[PDB]
């Protein structure tokens, strides 16, 4: 059997031991004055009130005096007034956890959200905000990378290789296509994985959420896959919970089971967005573009929590928000210090029609090194990504000084480049209901074969606009060859008649 | 959106502004060169 060398311990037993009322009230943020305490209230501990049998969770933020505290709310509020009775055990708020947890759909705190009787979810009370371990070294004891997940997408697959035990992210700005490569990834990884997997929707739709506990059940993978979700129509102090809970959650199946744990988080700007909120409801002073002081801090307290050791690996696919398409916002630099491999999605390309639209020139990867691949894959995207940047170059020519400016050598690296950036769409098996293309997945061998083959200028005879939305270059080929037969039929039997 | 990248947009514009008069230079050396031409191949007809 599997022996856990950290596992996680489950709360201590313990009697209410604090209480008191609420003094101020506000939207999200109330104030607590403690009447009887047998012990000091301590930092991020919960008080628990009930109205009309209703429970409702406040989280300690600040302690102002011996008896008087700042909270926020974790749910709804819709009950508290001035003098509503509140209770506490001195200690921060807990889920419950177990193998019994796959399948199930739950909210950070451990609320029932896929059936209407609420069928309970047997385990043990484990609190997420309480991380425990031996000492600072143990953190230090993580194993390195040394393997490359296959995604079957071959933009990703060629320029931008995902780790497998790493973290990587994906950037872009409202409606450019996160979500759909969220769930392509979750179609390509997930029912071949030996573990399990861990889905937490932070401050995202209830209809994707929805759609896809739906798509779970559908294709089989819903009992390998344990849910949270934290959507968009919840409070703040909910939608700052999210992702830790996802984290406990992954670390319950990863440290005591011994488990390889897929973990997905969309949106984990949202998480920074709800902390941002929470700070200024609490009145304190903002940093640049009015954020939280401690947004570096909030970043790495829930980032540094995914890694890998000795009994599994944690992988994370994290989609990132960027507001106003502004790169430069602080949550975006926070974020980018995180991730190994980092994808950025265009406007622009998107507005082109270029699925998915993902720019490698902006992008990066830290997975493109001797150490994970071969010399001629590293070879074949340096090759690659040169060329489209210097297509890029002279299109700015083409577009201002026309196009008998350029020499032959130009036009050549100019039709190479056109060939190279509409091979690299795609399309995905989770997109045919938005049109109705049949997904195809392709290895990355035959990824390289094709980037290499439309490199050399064998394909230049083809016309670009055949080069969108295939598999591999022999589908080009093909659907060129039947054109071309077609039109030399259809000449043969007009000067047949004539 | 940052003063550098404004700069090399307006450095671009620039260098495109003076490279249009070096091309005018060239296109009116090509059709005096073109003129030139012309009239001996309209002397050497008159002649056939
Ligand atoms: N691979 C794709 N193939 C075809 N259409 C796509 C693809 N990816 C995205 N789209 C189009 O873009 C739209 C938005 O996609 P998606 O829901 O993934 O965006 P998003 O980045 O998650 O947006 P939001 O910021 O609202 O969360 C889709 O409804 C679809 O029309
Ligand atoms: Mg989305």
């Amino acid at each position: 059997s599997f022996n856990p060398t950290n596992p996680l311990k489950p709360i201590e037993e313990k009697e209410f031991t604090i209480f008191g009322e609420i003094v101020e009230i506000r939207s999200q943020v109330y104030k607590i004055r403690i009447d009887k305490a047998e012990e000091e209230v301590l930092p991020k501990v919960i008080f628990y009130a009930d109205v009309n049998g209703k429970e409702i969770q406040l989280e300690v933020a600040d302690i102002f005096d011996k008896n008087l505290v700042s909270t926020f709310v974790l749910g709804n509020e819709t009950g508290l007034k001035i003098g509503t009775k509140v209770k506490s055990k001195n200690q921060s708020y807990a889920i419950k956890i177990s193998k019994r947890l796959l399948g199930r759909v739950i909210d950070p705190i451990g609320k029932i959200l896929d059936d209407s009787i609420a069928t309970p979810v047997h385990g043990n009370m484990y609190a997420p905000l309480e991380m425990q371990h031996d000492s600072e070294a143990t953190r230090y004891v993580v194993s390195p990378k040394n393997a490359i997940l296959e995604t079957g997408i071959k933009v990703i697959d060629v320029l931008l290789p995902i780790p497998k035990g790493g973290k990587t992210g994906l950037l872009g700005g409202a409606g450019v296509g996160k979500t759909v490569i969220v769930q392509e990834l979750i179609n390509a990884f997930i029912k071949f994985h030996d573990g399990v997997s861990v889905f937490a929707g932070i401050g995202e739709r209830i209809r994707e959420g929805h759609e896809l506990w739906k798509e779970a059940e559908a294709l089989g993978f819903l009992n390998k896959t344990a849910f949270i979700f934290g959507q968009m129509n919840e409070s703040p102090g909910l939608r700052f919970r999210s992702g830790i809970s996802g984290v406990k959650v992954a670390e319950y199946f990863r440290n005591n089971l011994g488990k390889s744990v897929l973990l997905f988080m969309d949106n984990i700007f949202r998480y920074v967005q709800a902390g941002s909120e929470i700070s200024s409801l609490l009145e304190k002073t903002p940093s640049a573009v009015g954020y939280q002081p401690t947004l570096f801090s909030e970043m790495g307290q829930l980032q540094e929590r995914i890694n890998s050791t000795k009994d599994g690996d944690i992988t994370s696919i994290q989609a990132m928000y960027i507001p106003a398409d502004d790169f430069t916002d602080p949550a975006a630099v926070a974020a980018f210090a995180h991730f190994d491999s980092t994808i950025i999605l265009s406007r622009q390309l998107a507005a082109e029609g270029v699925y998915p639209a993902i720019d490698p020139l902006e992008s990066n990867s830290k997975m493109l090194s001797i150490k994970y691949t071969s010399r001629e894959h590293l070879d074949i995207a340096k090759k690659t990504v040169q060329t489209l940047e210097k297509t890029k170059t002279l299109e700015d020519i083409i577009n201002i000084l026309g196009f008998d400016a350029l020499s032959e050598d130009d036009k050549k690296v100019v039709e190479v480049g056109r060939r190279l950036k509409w091979f690299l769409t795609q399309p995905f098996v989770v997109a045919e209901k938005f049109s109705g293309v049949p997904g195809k997945f392709v290895r990355l061998k035959d990824s390289l074969k094709g980037i290499k083959t439309i490199l050399d200028g064998d394909l230049n005879h083809i016309p670009v606009s055949y080069f969108s939305f295939v598999g591999v270059v022999e589908e080009i080929i093909e659907k060129f060859n039947l054109d071309a037969k077609k039109e030399a039929l259809k000449n043969e039997l007009e000067q047949n008649q004539k | 959106m940052k003063r550098k990248d404004v700069e090399e947009k307006k450095q671009n514009l620039d260098f495109y502004h003076n490279y249009i008069d070096i091309s005018k230079i060239k296109v009116l050396q090509k059709l005096n060169e073109e003129i030139a031409s012309l009239n001996m191949l309209k002397l050497q007809k008159g002649e056939s």
